[PDB]
């Protein structure tokens, strides 16, 4: 990474600062990462952050400087296509299937989150085009 | 028998 | 698959099926021959008869004991005395079931082995055995531990037998028997002026025997009490009608079993050999083989006799040691019925001589595998 | 192997038997980690494995053949959810049902269902008993071949109403009008009464075999039905072991002696006769005779038997009582006499009205006889004491078949019998801390009725697998033969026990030592405990038992002397006793002997019949109704073989599939833009890329066979793919709406 890169980074950690210390809490480290262009799962963000333990993860923070090695090891379609074809096969996938899954396996998101990201998708059937989905989400 | 006696 | 028992008297044949209660054939081990020319052109005639078919009409007849003290002998008639047994008076071929044979304890050896060799080559019998009558008379009596004096015609012996040992050594065979006493009974009877010379009455002299004898309790003082007082007399009816009477004689005649001196036998009498039989025995068991003594054979069957026994052999034993003498009166079939119950036992199964080991091992087989 | 945080494993525990784990650290190859759904951490230990649990959607499942994993556990936990949560309570095992009493009615009964069932082949419906009873029906209209249902356990287990109901079924099917099911179950009072008895561990124990055909004419309306009875325990008459009773039917004339109708009986309380008082178990608590004897009364006036019938059997059992005390004093080791004026004896005389002297001579001597002359002989105190035993024996086993013969009487029926089907009830397996010649027939008996079982699944398989056709070979027909040849054959058991009842002295000690010099060495089933010279123990289809010899020789021997048989049949005081005699070798056979050749006539009457299984399982001895103990469970399902039903089961193909619905459910696996354009061919490929070893798997015309635990491996790689898909997914949406806040973060 480039001065200019880490530049805007720090910036846009500070936005992240709510306590004014140059700091954010572990639990924001992933939201940063993925912010900067990293799309980490939750097991590899806690990886990177040397599987914290829950009081260092909620209390302890962290400048810039000590997350940008965590930025760095995170750095370094079709699978997503074949993942949402899994749950297909007239290019559609149901709601209620959707929402089961990303509510109740993996790392569980909430209903909210999952209503406010498939608002506007799905149609009157309750169908959902997941190749627009899929590149609209990448954009 | 044979000998000592008759049968 | 019920095995066939038949006893090989001197006397009787006994046979049965093994397993019955008491043997279906009893007959006489005579062979009867004519003996006179047949006047009446298609009489019929034929040439030989066997059992109660030649003791029916013996009076034409002249009749052989194919056996002599246990002994096989003119054995042609002894082939025609088995076939009958099996093929008309058991009705029931040889071919489909073994047999069990029996034989005195010391007899000459080869005569096992002719007896065998008919058995398999004349009958094709499947499987045989042969057993000493004294072993049987023991499964009889439901016994283990016994001394068995065992006598019919032909052959008297003891064997000790111990928890189902049998002490080889101690085994005495004495010779007297019911042909003795008869022949005996003959000669004496002349003294009363009554004559018999040929087989056909030989017959009547033992139905006589058989009815009229019985032995003394003491001998010695009724000798003289019978010519003292004619009560012990006795009288008896021929065939042909006419009546005979006997006395002091008919306790005289078997007296000779104790008294074997009378015949001209050097021996001891069966009280004084059974307890020399005894006495061959390790002191041990000689108290148990004393209680457990056990009477066999027809021969024995005359009135008195246990008593006479348990009398005159407590003379030599040591009057602390205490005697029993059990005489059952099937006596005379035990040496039978020991013979049904051991064919039935599974674990005899095992014993018999097939077919396929006297092909291996020829007649000699016997001795090897049984006793 | 396969071990993961993510499976579970069943831990064994005294309390319940098994008991369920997460599985906390992924196995590699000698302690593993294992947290516990009680809330409990453990550490366990791996010797020089835990039986893996199937995944949660096969559980539950009607059929316990579509289990991947087949255990002890696995099993337990299917029936017990199934009794407990759903109440269902039944299941299929194979063939074989599998009943569990509620120790209550159900709804499940009802008309309605009745006519559900009506129509279609037995797997297409959850299990029920009607299931079964159409199975048998349909067969027996298709195809000429009769059938039969057979049915075990424990008496309490229920296979009475398991009766009721497939008799209720049969009626209600053939659209027949009457009486011969409200017959049938009026009878069962006097065949308990007579014929069943109380055991060390259970209060009602059916202790013969009870077959009942239900017979049709050509258009399958039922006619008439006949009962028919196998193995009866003689024995028992004479001989029980503490705390035990001898039949419930002796109980109840005590439990009566003072009515007046009996005075004549001169009975006493059940602590005088010697038959009753050796048990020292006079009465079942909770359970009162006196009253069920009313019953049984009921019973016989319901089956038509006349009231001189009925006094005349109640004087006859007073005589077996009376019978059994008389005594012999010995005069020398082979001769006994009864004394002057004897008084059981003289009340025996009175109750068959036979004349004392003869009765008197007979029992006290014994005949022997040629066909040229007869001799009269003495007897042992011994031998006296076993020829009075056994005419107890046989005539308790005559009245028994008389009383048979009119129950059949009332149940016959004129109309030509076009066919039938045979409703066997029979005990299963028993086992105990003592155990005697009793438990060695009826375990015989089992392994033999076991061998037939095994003898008609093994067909249906090879069937089976030939309308798929598959090779012959891959089923391993197993095979207890060896052991029914031990107990059965010329050198087995039960022949040298029949073998020493005759030589000149046998004894428990001398038929051991003859077990031992012939087997001992020689045999796989045969063992000797270490401790016991007078013991052996049987490698046997359950389990091992062992066997104390001291019983056998004496409960063994029953040998009637025929003097005394025409002694009874002479009496003209009453009618019914020369009756029980109407029409040899049968007097010398051995009570062992007799029960093989019933055991038998049982088998051939089976084997000319198609069997139909069920089994009857007993949940707990409190009869705490819908309650269920994993450990006494457990100890039925061994008993009713179960286990080793399922043990045979998972040696072969236990799982089978359809292609279409393999199709469907591993459509997720199957990489579909990839995939061939037909069914069959192209889940071919797949399970041939997912699984190397084509030994794993066979491919019929229509079903896909795998071998045990199979499944749950493919239920394992599906949740695998799905979820790293569904984490895919969620990381993707989770970072985008990130940024989104970010955004409003800008913002
Ligand atoms: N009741 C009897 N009284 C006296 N002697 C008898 C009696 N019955 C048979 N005998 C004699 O027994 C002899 C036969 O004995 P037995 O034991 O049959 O010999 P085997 O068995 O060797 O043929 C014959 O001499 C016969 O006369
Ligand atoms: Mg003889």
């Amino acid at each position: 990474f480039n001065k200019d890169q880490l530049e805007e980074f720090k910036e846009a950690f500070e936005l992240f600062d709510r306590v004014g210390d140059g700091k954010i809490l572990y639990s924001q480290c992933g939201d940063v990462m993925r912010a900067l262009g990293q799309n980490p799962t939750n097991a590899e963000v806690l990886k990177v952050l040397g599987n914290p333990k829950s009081d260092e993860l909620k209390s302890r923070r962290v400048d810039f400087e000590t997350f940008l090695p965590m930025l760095q090891a995170v750095a370094k379609y079709e699978d997503y296509l074949e993942g949402f074809r899994v749950f297909d096969g007239n290019g559609k996938v149901m709601g209620a299937e959707l929402r089961h899954v990303l509510t109740t396996l993996g790392e569980k998101m909430t209903e909210e989150e999952v209503e406010t990201v498939l608002a506007g998708h799905e149609d009157s059937n309750g169908c959902i085009n997941y190749e627009a989905f899929l590149k609209h989400i990448l954009s | 028998w044979x000998a000592x006696c008759p049968a | 698959t019920t095995a066939l028992v038949c006893d090989n008297g001197s006397g009787l044949v006994k046979a049965g099926f093994a397993g019955d209660d008491a043997p279906r054939a009893v007959f006489p081990s005579i062979v009867g021959r004519p003996r006179h020319q047949g006047v009446m052109v298609g009489m019929g005639q034929k040439d030989s008869y066997v059992g109660d078919e030649a003791q029916s009409k013996r009076g034409i007849l002249t009749l052989k004991y194919p056996i002599e003290h246990g002994i096989i002998t003119n054995w042609d008639d002894m082939e025609k005395i088995w076939h009958h047994t099996f093929y008309n008076e058991l009705r029931v071929a040889p071919e489909e079931h073994p047999t069990l044979l029996t034989e005195a304890p010391l007899n000459p050896k080869a005569n096992r082995e002719k007896m065998t060799q008919i058995m398999f080559e004349t009958f094709n019998v499947p499987a045989m055995y042969v057993a000493i009558q004294a072993v049987l008379s023991l499964y009889a009596s439901g016994r283990t531990t016994g001394i068995v004096l065992d006598s019919g015609d032909g052959v008297t012996h003891n064997v000790p037998i111990y928890e189902g040992y049998a002490l080889p050594h101690a085994i005495m065979r004495l010779d007297l028997a019911g042909r003795d006493l008869t022949d005996y009974l003959m000669k004496i009877l002349t003294e009363r002026g009554y004559s018999f010379v040929t087989t056909a009455e030989r017959e009547i002299v033992r139905d006589i025997k058989e009815k009229l004898c019985y032995v003394a309790l003491d001998f010695e003082n009724e000798m003289a009490t019978a010519a003292s007082s004619s009560s012990l007399e006795k009288s008896y009816e021929l065939p042909d009608g006419q009546v005979i009477t006997i006395g002091n004689e008919r306790f005289r005649c078997p007296e000779t079993l104790f008294q074997p001196s009378f015949i001209g036998m050097e021996s001891a009498g069966i009280h004084e050999t059974t307890y020399n039989s005894i006495m061959k025995c390790d002191i041990d068991i000689r108290k148990d083989l004393y209680a457990n003594n056990v009477m066999s054979g027809g021969t024995t069957m005359y009135p008195g006799i246990a008593d006479r026994m348990q009398k005159e052999i407590t003379a030599l034993a040591p009057s602390t040691m205490k005697i029993k003498i059990i005489a059952p009166p099937e006596r005379k079939y035990s040496v039978w019925i020991g013979g049904s119950i051991l064919a039935s036992l599974s674990t005899f199964q095992q014993m018999w001589i097939t077919k396929q080991e006297y092909d291996e091992a020829g007649p000699s087989i016997v001795h090897r595998k049984c006793f | 192997e396969l071990y993961t945080k993510y499976a579970r494993v069943w831990i064994p525990d005294p309390e319940e038997v098994w008991k369920s784990a997460e599985l906390l650290k992924d196995y590699k190859p000698k302690v593993l980690q294992l947290r516990l759904e009680e809330g409990k951490d453990l550490e366990y230990c791996l010797d020089p494995l835990p039986p893996l649990r199937n995944p949660d959607i096969l559980v539950g499942e009607n059929d316990l053949t579509a289990l991947s994993y087949l255990h002890e556990p696995a099993v337990l936990h299917n029936l017990k959810v199934r009794f407990i949560d759903s109440k269902l309570i039944y299941t299929y095992c194979g063939i074989v049902l599998v009943a569990i009493n509620p120790y209550e009615q159900l709804p499940i009964y009802g008309e309605d269902i009745i006519n559900a069932y009506s129509g279609q082949n037995m797997g297409d419906m959850d299990p029920h008993i009607f299931a079964v009873a159409e199975e048998a029906y349909k067969q027996m209209a298709r195809d000429e071949r009769n059938q039969s249902i057979i049915v075990s356990g424990e008496s309490g287990a229920g296979k009475t109403v398991s009766a009721k109901y497939a008799m209720r079924y049969f009626a209600t099917v053939s659209g027949s009008a009457a009486n011969v099911e409200e017959k049938v179950l009026a009878s069962n009072p006097i065949m308990e009464s007579i014929g069943n008895a109380k055991t060390t561990r259970n209060d009602n124990s059916s202790r013969f075999g009870k077959y009942i055909e239900i017979g049709f004419d050509k258009r399958y309306r039922i006619i008439g039905a006949n009962m028919r009875t196998y193995l009866l325990e003689k024995s028992r008459v004479v001989f029980q072991a503490e705390e035990e009773r001898n039949y419930h039917i002796f109980y109840q004339l005590c439990a009566s002696a003072a009515l007046p109708e009996f005075k004549t009986l001169r009975l006493g309380n059940a602590n005088y006769f010697h038959y009753t008082k050796q048990g020292g178990s006079p009465v079942i608590d909770g359970i009162d005779d006196a009253k069920e004897m009313v019953n049984t009364r009921q019973a016989c006036t319901l089956l038509g038997i006349s009231d001189s019938y009925q006094m005349g059997i109640f004087r006859i059992l007073a005589g077996i009582l009376h019978l059994g005390n008389v005594e012999f004093a010995s005069r020398d080791s082979d001769s006994c006499a009864i004394p002057p004026k004897h008084d059981p004896l003289t009340i025996f005389c009175d109750l068959m009205g036979v004349d004392y002297e003869e009765m008197a001579h007979w029992l006290c001597h014994r005949k022997l006889a040629t066909a040229t002359e007869t001799y009269i002989k003495p007897i042992s105190k011994l031998h006296a004491i076993n020829a009075r035993d056994a005419l107890a024996k046989h005539i308790y086993a005559n009245l028994f078949n008389w009383i048979v013969d009119h129950v059949n009487k009332a149940l016959h029926s004129t109309v030509k019998q076009h066919s039938f089907i045979g409703v066997l009830d029979i005990y299963g397996f028993e086992t105990f801390e003592i155990n005697s010649f009793e438990q060695f027939c009826i375990n015989y008996a089992n392994e033999k009725l076991q061998q037939q079982f095994n003898m008609h699944v093994f067909k249906l398989e090879q069937e089976e697998y030939m309308k798929e056709q598959i090779p012959w070979t891959l089923i391993d027909f197993y095979d207890n033969q060896p052991c029914i040849n031990l107990i059965e054959a010329k050198m087995g058991v039960l022949d040298l026990l029949d073998e020493e009842c005759k030589m000149p002295k046998g004894s428990d000690d001398t038929w051991a030592q003859k077990l031992y010099n012939t087997h001992l060495n020689k045999c796989a089933l045969f063992e000797k405990p270490r401790l016991s010279n007078k013991a052996f123990i049987i490698k046997h289809f359950a389990d091992k038992v062992e066997y104390q010899c001291e019983g056998f020789l004496e409960k063994n021997k029953d040998t009637v002397y025929e003097e005394q048989i025409k002694v009874l049949k002479s009496s003209k005081k009453f009618k019914l006793l020369p009756e029980l005699f109407q029409d040899s070798k049968e007097h010398k056979k051995t009570v062992g002997h007799q029960f093989r050749n019933s055991l038998h006539l049982l088998m051939e009457t089976l084997n000319a019949t198609t069997p139909h299984y069920v089994r009857c399982i007993k949940p707990n001895d409190f009869k705490f109704p819908f309650t269920f103990d994993e450990k006494r469970a457990v100890q039925q399902l061994r008993a009713c073989g179960v286990l080793e039903t399922i043990r045979i089961s998972a040696a072969g193909f236990p799982s089978r599939w359809t292609y279409q619905e393999f199709f469907s459910r591993y459509r997720v696996l199957m990489k579909q833009k990839d995939v061939l354009s037909d069914r069959k061919q192209t889940c071919k490929n797949v399970l041939e890329k997912l699984i190397l070893d084509k030994d794993k798997y066979q491919f019929g015309k229509t079903k896909i066979f795998f071998r045990a635990g199979q499944v749950a491996y493919l239920e394992k790689i599906r949740a695998d793919k799905l979820r790293a898909a569904c984490i895919r997914i969620q990381k993707t949406i989770r970072g985008w709406l990130m940024r989104k806040k970010y955004m409003r973060m800008r913002r």
